[PDB]
């Protein structure tokens, strides 16, 4: 969840009005983006 | 006819920023390349429907206009919603020497031979007027783009020497005017004393600027895979090889909605419309299950002092399913409504009814003065003003032990002790902060759908594969 | 009782009676973009020096010099290949 | 000699089948593009 | 206090070398507002 | 502090009740996650 009310985006959009969905979605975007950057960094190190 | 290829037409400068010898990739509302453009020579060309009628066209996000006329037969446009003087609308009419743009409550115009025309009918409650903004606005193609962004009405235009209908070529439309109209534009109409209309959609384009800031070419990133590749690389030249572009997905074709056979409605009517309500001390918890969670009755029943939902911000509660639903019903003073929320304190939040700090549900406060007040005072409501400790979330403490104020045992009431239950009468003469209010807290536990308290939706047939 | 009697036009001298002109301003501040706002004072243009600047809402710090770029009639400022502002049109003289 | 080659679509991973989330993700700039380039470079390196 | 100062001349009372008990604050009145910054109410019965 | 009122978790928990304490703690967690992730990433490169 990374601090969000739910890990599923469809539950955030179906449960919350846009002005709150943007906050919960932003928290999930931050968590997933950090996960991809971590993955890519380890793949670059392993690639080297 | 009534459709046309359009080619590479309708590109405009998306902003007022000068760029030199760069390719700028931007997302904005544009007419897609090779999209269908409606040709109105049929239906409303020549005389057409003039003097009797004329259909009104939709305005979806923004529009592209074009004409090859040099007679100035086409004179103007109306933008708005109702377009009958009920609401505001914006009317732009051209003249030989000036331009008259007004936004007012318009009823109709004299313009839906031609020795005199355009005297208009009637108007009132006018808001803004603009005069001769651009002063004026072998054939000449006259392209216009009309876009409405956050209350600003943006007009772009270009004159191209033309006798071909939309000849192949490219020319960008420079911005002409930007008006703070501030209205809603859902429909528009043309005014006659040949005409093409395209509609804009949100798209990404790669725009090529020359050294003098003019857009000379463009790539529509969704036209074909080569254009998408060019946009991915931000170049009009693509080297030999394989490039990775956006992923593809198969889209759904239909919506599948499946709910149980339950058609019973949840008994919100009986709890909220009860003739007698519980005190805060003995607050009443009723469990809601095996029913349809139809909340339309709640909005129809009465206006409320407060309808604040925590964890589910919308009032559109009919689209969710619940796993554990409780209705906690009690009567409070108006000045205590603000205390019935997570994180609040006071005699009610602390000693009679407390919510968890992760509470999900809705707190509905209704003014009930006409039912609960009495001339002598309604003493059937009794808050526990004094308690030894703070109340736990959703705890019901119904002890009747007399509270002792410290060390002294003080059995009985008086010298150093109080009976914890304190009566306060409600009377029709009290102000809004003291008058009785009925508050019901609907506690909604949302953990997928093991159990059904689903709202008033219909089931469809199951489709597999 | 009629509102049309003359009441206070006659001097009828007293602090209470002397007429006063009263004008009230609503300051509606509706949602639609405001078209009324007070005048924004300008200051003389300084070139070839490191200065702070605000050109019609575009702010920054830098050295302003005469430019050879040719902006289109509607363009107010320019940006380089990385979308950082590098040129402005003076709102009073239209010099780039 | 070589590593398993992968390609990750940033938008689907972070904001799968979510238009509002994708629109919010667009406000973080080129990060998705940088990760796409990094994974493409790794894939090419493994074939090299 | 019988009299409170005007807003142009706020009255600043220094409190030191004492102990505090905040149940008295609830006893003084129903409140229009009781908003704390940097500390939550009911946590003031620790060193405050 | 990484934007928190205090760098010490015991001070945040002592001063604030969970509804805000969780927010201040989440900021300290985020900052320390970035610190540890940066440390480990550089240690992986240095180890290589
Ligand atoms: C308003 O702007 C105009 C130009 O947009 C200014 O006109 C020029 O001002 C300079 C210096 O004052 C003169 O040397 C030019 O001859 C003017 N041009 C014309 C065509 O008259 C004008 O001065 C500005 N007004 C104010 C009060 O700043
Ligand atoms: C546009 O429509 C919305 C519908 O809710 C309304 O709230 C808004 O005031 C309208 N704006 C106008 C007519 O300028
Ligand atoms: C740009 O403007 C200059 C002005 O002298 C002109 O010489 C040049 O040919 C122009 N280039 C284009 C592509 O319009
Ligand atoms: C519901 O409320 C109305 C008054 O609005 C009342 O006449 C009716 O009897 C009530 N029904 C029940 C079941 O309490
Ligand atoms: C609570 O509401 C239910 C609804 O049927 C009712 O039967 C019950 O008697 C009520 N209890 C109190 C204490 O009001
Ligand atoms: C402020 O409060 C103190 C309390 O001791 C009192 O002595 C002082 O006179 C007050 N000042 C004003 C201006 O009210």
């Amino acid at each position: 969840k990374f601090g969000a009310i739910s890990s599923v985006l469809n539950d955030i959009l179906s449960r919350l009005d846009p002005p709150e969905a943007e906050v919960q979605i932003d928290r999930l975007i931050t968590g997933r983006l950090q996960s991809l950057q971590t993955y890519v960094t380890q793949q670059l190190i392993r690639a080297a | 006819q009534s459709y046309t290829n359009s080619f590479t037409r309708g590109v405009y400068y998306p902003d007022k920023v000068f760029r030199s010898s760069v390719l700028h990739l931007t997302q904005d509302l544009f007419l897609p390349f090779f999209s269908n453009v409606t040709w109105f020579h049929a239906i409303s060309g020549t005389n057409g429907t003039k003097r009797f009628d004329n259909p009104v066209l939709p305005f979806n996000d923004g529009v592209y206009f074009a004409s090859t006329e040099k007679s100035n037969i086409i004179r103007g446009w109306i933008f708005g919603t109702t377009l009958d003087s009920k609401t505001q609308s914006l009317l732009i009419v051209n003249n030989a020497t000036n331009v008259f743009i007004k936004v007012c409550e318009f009823q109709f115009c004299n313009d839906p031979m031609e020795s005199e025309s355009g005297v208009y009918s009637s108007a009132n409650n006018c808001t803004f007027e603009y005069v001769s903004q651009p002063f004026l606005m072998f054939k000449n193609l006259r392209e216009f783009v009309f876009k409405n962004i956050d209350g600003y009405f943006k007009i772009y235009s270009k004159h191209t020497p033309i006798g071909r209908d939309f000849p192949q070529g490219f020319s960008a439309l420079e911005p002409l005017v930007d008006l703070p109209i501030g209205i809603n534009i859902t429909r528009f109409q043309t005014l006659l004393a040949d005409y093409y209309v395209g509609y804009l959609q949100p798209r990404t384009f790669l725009l090529k600027y020359n050294e003098n800031g003019t857009i000379t070419d463009a790539v529509d990133c969704a036209l074909d895979p080569l254009s998408e590749t060019k946009c991915t690389l931000k170049s009009f030249t693509v080297e030999k090889g394989i490039y990775q572009t956006s992923n593809f997905r198969v889209q759904p074709t239909e919506s599948i909605v499946r709910f149980p056979n339950v058609t019973n409605l949840c008994p919100f009517h009986e709890v909220f419309n009860a003739t007698r309500f519980a005190s805060v001390y003995a607050w009443n918890r009723t469990r809601i299950s095996n029913c349809v969670a139809d909340y339309s009755v709640l909005y129809n029943f009465a206006p409320f002092f407060a309808f604040k939902c925590y964890g589910v911000s919308p009032t559109k509660l009919n689209d969710l399913c619940f796993t554990n639903v409780y209705a906690d019903s009690f009567v409070i003073k108006g000045n205590e409504v603000s205390q019935i929320a997570p994180g609040q304190t006071g005699n009610i939040a602390d000693y009679n009814y407390k919510l968890p700090d992760d509470f999900t549900g809705c707190v509905i406060a209704w003014n009930s003065n006409k039912l609960d007040s009495k001339h002598s005072g309604n003493y059937d409501y009794w808050y526990r003003s004094f308690r030894k400790s703070k109340l736990k979330p959703f705890e019901r403490d119904i002890s009747t032990e007399i509270y002792q104020a410290g060390n002294k045992p003080c059995k009985g009431k008086g010298p150093n002790c109080y009976f914890p239950l304190q009566s306060y009468g409600f009377r029709p003469t009290y102000g809004v902060g003291h008058q009785p209010y009925r508050v019901v807290v609907l506690s909604f536990e949302l953990l997928h759908a093991p159990a059904t308290v689903c709202g008033p939706k219909k089931s469809t047939n199951l489709v597999k594969n | 009782y009629f509102p049309l009697q003359s009441y206070g036009f006659r001097p009828t001298y007293g602090v209470g009676h002397q007429p006063y002109r009263v004008v009230v301003l609503s300051f509606e501040l509706l949602h639609a973009p405001a078209t009324v706002c007070g005048p924004k004072k300008s200051t003389n243009l300084v070139k070839n020096k490191c200065v702070n600047f605000n050109f019609n809402g575009l702010t920054g710090t830098g050295v302003l010099t005469k430019s050879n770029k040719k902006f289109l009639p509607f363009q107010q400022f320019g940006r380089d290949i990385v979308d950082t502002t590098d040129a402005v049109r003076d709102p009073q003289t239209l010099e780039i | 000699v070589s590593m398993t080659k992968t390609s990750v679509d940033c938008t689907m991973y972070i904001c799968g089948d979510s238009t509002e989330c994708s629109n919010l993700l667009l406000q973080y700039g080129s990060f998705c593009t940088q990760l796409k380039r990094a994974l493409t470079g790794i894939a090419v390196e493994q074939d090299k």
